[PDB]
C-alpha cells in the first residue's frame, strides 16, 4: 500500500506540475 | 398530502432526532455485541433480557419508521428510496421477531439466517454520520473500477485451479507419499549400508491433513477446493509448508513442476494482480476524494 | 519571577544541555534493555547493579527536572505543558522508585505496572531530536483522519464476530468433528467394501486446538474471542489451516457458508478496508510533510 | 483476393459476431471448470459429456477460425498476427483433440501437458473485451521496467542461497539437534541437580520435517532448494517457525549468525526490494494509464 | 605517468572489455551457484573442478585488475576509488584463495567466512550494467531517509521487548500451563459432574516449543530473544498460534493484557510504522527517479 500510495502520489504531483 | 405531514417530515429530518436515532442504533448494536459476549450459550442465562431488549428496540425502530413514513405520505418511492427500503426490510424482520417473541413458531426453522439480520441495523448509522457515509460512497463508486482486474484475477485463479485439480488431486491418495534422500552423498551413510538394508534413500511420509483428508483430496480434490486453496495461496497463508512443499518434494526429480506452479502463481496473482487491483481501488477512491 | 531564574531557564534550553539529557535518556534506556538481556531472571544475579543504576538515573532526572522547573518559576502551566507533565509523571514514578529502593513496601503489589513505566522515558528523546519529533507529530496529526475508516473497519469486524459466534461457537464441541470422503468415486475403494464395513466415506477428526480448547469455543466461543480471531484473520495469520478450513470441511455439503464467510471477510476487511485505512494514514502524513 | 472475401472479413469483425465468440469462449471455459468441479475423477462418471462437448466447442472454434482466415486470404501474416497464431495454435491442439477422440492414440503419453492447454482459450476473451485488453497491455508494457529490479532481487536471493547452502545444508543431519537451557539461572533447577544427573541444560530436538527430511537437507540441501526456501521467506511463509528459528537456536551462542542472515534477508529483499519492484510495476502501469 | 599507460587505460574502459568482464563475473557467479547445486557436499565428488575453476577465474580477475591498475597508475586513489578498493579486496581474497589452493594452510580455520566472499564478486556487475547501477544508487541515496522512521521503529520494538521480557519470560516455565473451560455453561457438562471429579473446567497444556524450550524462555527469555520474536511478529509470522494465543489463554481472566500487548504492537509497529518506513523509502527512490 506504501508502494501503491506512492504510485498514486506520483501521479498527483505530475498533475500538480502540469497545472503549475 | 396528509394534513399534519409537513411538520412531522421536517421534524424527523432534525439533527437532534437523527442523532437520537443514531444513539439508538449504536446502543442496539452494543446490546447485540454484549449478548454475544455475556450470553453466547444455547441455554442462555438471561434470555428474557435479550428477548425484551430486542422487543423494545424493535418497537422504537417501528415507531420512528412510522414517523419517517408519515412525512413522505407513506410512499417512500420518491424521497430517499434505497435507505427507506433498507429500513423497511430491517423493521419488517424486527416485527417478524416481535411476532416470534409473542405468538408462536410462524417462522420455519430453515430461515434463522433472517433472524441473524439484526447485526446489520448498524449500517443505518452510515446514513446518520456524514463521514462514514462519505467513505462507503467512495467504496461503492470505486468497486466497478475494481471489476475488470478482479475478473482477470478470477480467470487466472480458475486456470490454476483447473491445472491443480488435474495435477495434484491424487497426490498422497494412499495416505502416504515417498521422499528421497541424499544420505550417501551427504556422508550420513555409505552405499554398502544402503545396499545391505540398514539405511535407505527414501522415506515414507504421511499425507493426511489436520482435517482427516489426504493432501490431494483436501487441497485439489475438486475445482472449488482448488479455488479455495488458491485463494489461500494468494493471501500467502501456509502456502509452502502445507500446500506447496508436499507436492514439490513428492516429485523425485520433477520438482520444477510444482515449484513453478506455485512460484508463477504467487508472483503473477499475489504480487502483480493483487497490487493492481488495490491500486485501481485506491485510485478511484482518491479521485472520489 | 525568581531572581536568578532567567539564566537557569535559557541554560536548560541549551543545545549542549539538551544533548546531554538525550545521552542520559538513551543510556537509561540501554541500561534497561541490558537489564532485560543479562538479568531477566526473578532471582537476579546483579540486583544491586540495576537497583543503584536506577537510583542514579532517577536522581539525575529529578535534578534536571528541578533545573527545568526553576526556569519556568515552577509553574509549567504556561511553557511547554504537555512534555512538562510527562516529565513530571515519569520522575514522580522514579522518585516513588527511589522510595521503594530505600524505605519499605509503601507500594501495594497490585501497582507494579506503574513500576514498568521506566521503558517509556525514552519518549523524552522524541522531544530532543527534531526528526523523531517531526515524525511523531505527523503520526499524531494523521490518526484523527484514520478514525472514520477505522470505526467502519471495527463495525464490520463486529458484525462478523456476532455472526461467527452465532454460527461457529459450537463447532467441534464434542472435541471431534466428521469430514466426508469421495473414496469410492476416487477409486480408492469400491461401494461393496463401503457397505461391508471395511472402509468408510467419513473420518472423525479431533477438534481440539493447541491451547486445550475445541475449535468453536477457542475461536468463536464468545464475542471478544471471535473479535480477536477476526483480527488474526485480518492479518492473515493461519486463517485457513487453523480457523477457516475446519469450519469449511465440517460442513458436508454446505461448505459455501464458511467459505463465503471467510472469503468475504478477507476480501472486504483485509484487502479493501486495511488498504483504505493505510492510504488515509499515509495521505495525512505526506501532507503533514 | 478471393471473390467473396471482403464481406466475410468485415462480417467476422462484427460486434455481434465477436460477442457471440466471446460467449462461446466463456461457455467453453465454464464447461471446463464444471468438468473439474463435477467430474475430476480418473474414472469419470460422465465421460461422453465432456468428450462430446469438447468436440462441439472445438468444431465451432475451427469453423469460425476458418471464417476468420477467409477474410484475410488465409495469410494471417499481415493482419493481427499475434492473436491469429494464438488462435491457430489453440485450434490446432483442439483438432488434435478431435483426432484423439475419433481415431486412436496418435499422441504419445508424454505430451498430455499439451492436452491441458484448453484452459488457456479464455485468453482469447481478453481480445474481445476492451477493458481486459487494456489491462493486459498495460501489464505487458510494464514488465520490461520491472526487469532490472527483478534481476537485482534474483541476484541477492542467489547470493543468500549460496550462503544458505554453505551454512545450513547440514543442520540437523543426525535427524536431531541440541538446544540449550538456562534452567539453573531461571530457578527451574539447581546446579546440584544438574551435576547429579536429574535435570539437564540441553535438550535433543528432532530435526525432521513434515516432508520426511532433516532440516538442513530440506531447506538448504542444494542451491535450488535454498532458492525456493528464500522465495518462501520472501513471501513471509512460516519463515521463522519452520526455517529461521531451528537454525537460530541450534547455535548455542552464535545465534547472531542465523538471526542476522534471516533478518538482513527479510529487510533487504522483502521490504525494500519487493516494494521497489511493485512500485516500478505500478508506476509503469499508471503512466500506461 | 608510465609510458604506455594512456592506451591501456582507455582500453580497459572499452565497452567490449567491460562487457567481457561482465561475462566473466556472471559466469563465475554461475560457477559458484552450480557448485552449490551439483556439489554442496563436504566430501565433494568433483573437487578439482571447483578448485581449478576458482583458480582460473581468480587468475583472470587478477590479470584484468592489473590491467585496471595500470590505467590508474596503481594509484586508484584518484579515479573511481570505491569500486577499485572493492575489486582490490575481492581479488586479494582470491589470491589468498590461490595461495590456499597451492601452498598450505596459511589461513587459520577461524577465517572461512572470508573464503565465503566469492559470492559477492557479482556486485561488480552492478558497475558494468547502468540499470542495476541506477537502481542500487537510488537505494543507497534513499536509505538515509529511512533512518529516522527506522530508529523510531527500533525504539518501539525495544520498549515492547523490555515489556515482553518482564511479562512473559516465565510463561509456561513448568513446561505446562493451564487453560480454562466453560464446559458447564456450554452444556458439555453439569455442575454435578464437575464437583464429582468426572470432568473439569481447566486443562493442562504443554508449553514446550518445537525447539525444546518452554514458551516463555523461547520467546521472551532474554531481551534479544524478545526482540527477535517481535521482528517475527512484525512480519506476521505465526504471531498468534505460536506466540500470542498461549499468553492470551494462559491468562484466566486477564486476557486483555496479552491481547492488547500484541494487538497494539501489530497496530503500531506493523499496520502504521512499516508502511511509513516503506513510504519514505519509495518516495526518496521516486525522486531519485
Ligand atoms: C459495497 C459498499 C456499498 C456502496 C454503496 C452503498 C450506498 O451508497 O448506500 C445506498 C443504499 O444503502 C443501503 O441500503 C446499504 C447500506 C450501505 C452500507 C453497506 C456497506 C457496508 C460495508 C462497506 C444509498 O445511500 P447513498 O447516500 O447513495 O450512499
Ligand atoms: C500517537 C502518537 C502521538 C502523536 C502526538 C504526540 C505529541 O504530539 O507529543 C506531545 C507530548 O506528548 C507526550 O507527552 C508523549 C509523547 C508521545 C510519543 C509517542 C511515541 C509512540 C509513537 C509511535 C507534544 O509534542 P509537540 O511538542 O507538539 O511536538
Ligand atoms: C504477461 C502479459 C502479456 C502482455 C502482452 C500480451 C499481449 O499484448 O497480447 C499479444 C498476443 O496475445 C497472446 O498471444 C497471448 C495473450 C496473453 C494473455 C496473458 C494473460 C495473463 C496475464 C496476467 C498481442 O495482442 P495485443 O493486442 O498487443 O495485446
Ligand atoms: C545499500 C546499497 C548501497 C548503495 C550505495 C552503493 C554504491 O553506491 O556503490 C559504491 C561502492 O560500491 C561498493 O563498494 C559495493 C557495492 C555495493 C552494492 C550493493 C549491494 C546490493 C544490495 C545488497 C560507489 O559506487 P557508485 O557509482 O557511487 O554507486
Ligand atoms: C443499551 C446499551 C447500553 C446496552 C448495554 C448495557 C446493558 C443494557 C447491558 C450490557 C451488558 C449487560 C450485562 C452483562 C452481564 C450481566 C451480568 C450478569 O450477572 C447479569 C446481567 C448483566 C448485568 C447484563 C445486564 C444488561 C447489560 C448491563
Ligand atoms: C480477490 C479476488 C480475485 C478473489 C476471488 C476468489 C473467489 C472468486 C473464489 C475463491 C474461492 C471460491 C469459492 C470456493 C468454494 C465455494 C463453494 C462452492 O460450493 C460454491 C462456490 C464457492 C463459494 C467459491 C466461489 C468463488 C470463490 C469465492
Ligand atoms: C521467475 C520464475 C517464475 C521463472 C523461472 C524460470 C525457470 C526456473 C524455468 C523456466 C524453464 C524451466 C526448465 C524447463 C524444463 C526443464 C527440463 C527438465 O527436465 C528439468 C528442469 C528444466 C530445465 C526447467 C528448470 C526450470 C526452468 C529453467
Ligand atoms: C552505557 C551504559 C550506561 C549502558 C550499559 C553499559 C554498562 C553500564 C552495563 C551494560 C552491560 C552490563 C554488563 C553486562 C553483564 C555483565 C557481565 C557479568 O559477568 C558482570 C556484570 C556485567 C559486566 C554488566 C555490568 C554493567 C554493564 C557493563
Ligand atoms: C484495526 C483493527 C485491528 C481494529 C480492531 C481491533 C480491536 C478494536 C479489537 C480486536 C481484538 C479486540 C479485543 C479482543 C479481546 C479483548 C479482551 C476483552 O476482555 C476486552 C476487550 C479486548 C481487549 C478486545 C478489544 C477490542 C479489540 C482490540
Ligand atoms: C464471491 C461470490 C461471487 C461467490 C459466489 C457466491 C454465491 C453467488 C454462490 C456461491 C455458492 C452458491 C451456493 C451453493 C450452494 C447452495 C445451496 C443450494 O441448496 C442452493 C444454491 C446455493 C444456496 C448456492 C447459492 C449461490 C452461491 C451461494
Ligand atoms: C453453459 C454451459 C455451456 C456450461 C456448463 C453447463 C452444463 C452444460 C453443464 C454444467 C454442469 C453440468 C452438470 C453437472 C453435473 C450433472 C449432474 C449429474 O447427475 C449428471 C450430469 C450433470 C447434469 C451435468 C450435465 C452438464 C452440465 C449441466
Ligand atoms: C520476485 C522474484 C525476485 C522471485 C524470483 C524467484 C525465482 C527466480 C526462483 C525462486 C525459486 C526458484 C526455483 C527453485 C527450484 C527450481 C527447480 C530446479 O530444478 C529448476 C529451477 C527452479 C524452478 C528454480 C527457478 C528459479 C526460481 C523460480
Ligand atoms: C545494524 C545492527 C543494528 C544489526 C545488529 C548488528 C550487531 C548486533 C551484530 C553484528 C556483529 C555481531 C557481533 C560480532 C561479534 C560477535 C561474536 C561473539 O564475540 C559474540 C557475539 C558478537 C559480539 C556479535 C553480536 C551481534 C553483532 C554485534
Ligand atoms: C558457463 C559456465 C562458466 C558456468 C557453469 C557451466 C559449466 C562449466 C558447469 C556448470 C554445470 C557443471 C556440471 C554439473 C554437473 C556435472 C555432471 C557430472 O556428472 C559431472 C560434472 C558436470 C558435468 C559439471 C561440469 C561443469 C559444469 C558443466
Ligand atoms: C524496523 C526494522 C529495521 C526491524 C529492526 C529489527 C532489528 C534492529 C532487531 C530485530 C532482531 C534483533 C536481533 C535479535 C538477536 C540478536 C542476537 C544478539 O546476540 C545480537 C543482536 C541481535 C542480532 C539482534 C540485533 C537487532 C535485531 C536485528
Ligand atoms: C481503543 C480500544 C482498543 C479499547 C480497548 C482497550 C481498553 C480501552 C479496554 C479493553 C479491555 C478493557 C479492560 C477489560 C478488563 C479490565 C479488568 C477489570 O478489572 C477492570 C476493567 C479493565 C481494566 C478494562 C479496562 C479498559 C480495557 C483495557
Ligand atoms: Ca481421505
Ligand atoms: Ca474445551
Ligand atoms: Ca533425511
Ligand atoms: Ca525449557
Amino acid at each position: 500500500i506504501a508502494a501503491i500510495h506512492n504510485a498514486r502520489r506520483k501521479k498527483r504531483e505530475a498533475a500538480a506540475a502540469h497545472k503549475a | 398530502w396528509l394534513p399534519h405531514q409537513r411538520k412531522v417530515f421536517d421534524f424527523y429530518a432534525s439533527q437532534g432526532v437523527q442523532y437520537f436515532t443514531a444513539f439508538l442504533i449504536v446502543s442496539n448494536f452494543i446490546f447485540n455485541c454484549a449478548e454475544k459476549e455475556w450470553d453466547p450459550y444455547t441455554d442462555q442465562l438471561y434470555q428474557g433480557l435479550w428477548r425484551w431488549g430486542e422487543f423494545a428496540f424493535n418497537t422504537m425502530f417501528l415507531i420512528e419508521l412510522l414517523i419517517n413514513f408519515y412525512g413522505i405520505a407513506f410512499c417512500f418511492w420518491r424521497y430517499n428510496w434505497a435507505w427507506n427500503t433498507f429500513d423497511l426490510v430491517v423493521v419488517a424482520i424486527g416485527t417478524l421477531t416481535m411476532a416470534e417473541a409473542i405468538g408462536g413458531n410462524f417462522m420455519p426453522p430453515s430461515m434463522a439466517l433472517i433472524r441473524n439480520l439484526r447485526a446489520f441495523r448498524i449500517f443505518r448509522l452510515f446514513k446518520r454520520i456524514k463521514s462514514l457515509n462519505k467513505i462507503i460512497v467512495s467504496l461503492g463508486k470505486a468497486i466497478p473500477g475494481v471489476a475488470n482486474a478482479f475478473v482477470i484475477m478470477v480467470i487466472i485463479m480458475c486456470i490454476y485451479a483447473i491445472l491443480g485439480v488435474e495435477f495434484y488431486h491424487m497426490t498422497g491418495s494412499d495416505g502416504t507419499y515417498v521422499t528421497y534422500n541424499d544420505n550417501v552423498k551427504r556422508g550420513l551413510c555409505t552405499g554398502d549400508e544402503v545396499e545391505l538394508g540398514q539405511c535407505s534413500l527414501n522415506q515414507t511420509v504421511s499425507s493426511e491433513t489436520a482435517r482427516g483428508y489426504t493432501y490431494g483430496e483436501e487441497y485439489y480434490g475438486t475445482f472449488f477446493r482448488a479455488l479455495y486453496t488458491l485463494f489461500q495461496v494468494l493471501t500467502g497463508e501456509s502456502w509452502s509448508e502445507a500446500v506447496a512443499r508436499p507436492a514439490v518434494f513428492e516429485s523425485h526429480y520433477d520438482s520444477f513442476g510444482p515449484v513453478l506452479f506455485y512460484v508463477s502463481f504467487i508472483i503473477i496473482c499475489q504480487i502483480v494482480l493483487i497490487n493492481v487491483v488495490v491500486a485501481v481501488l485506491l485510485d478511484k477512491m482518491v479521485e472520489e476524494d
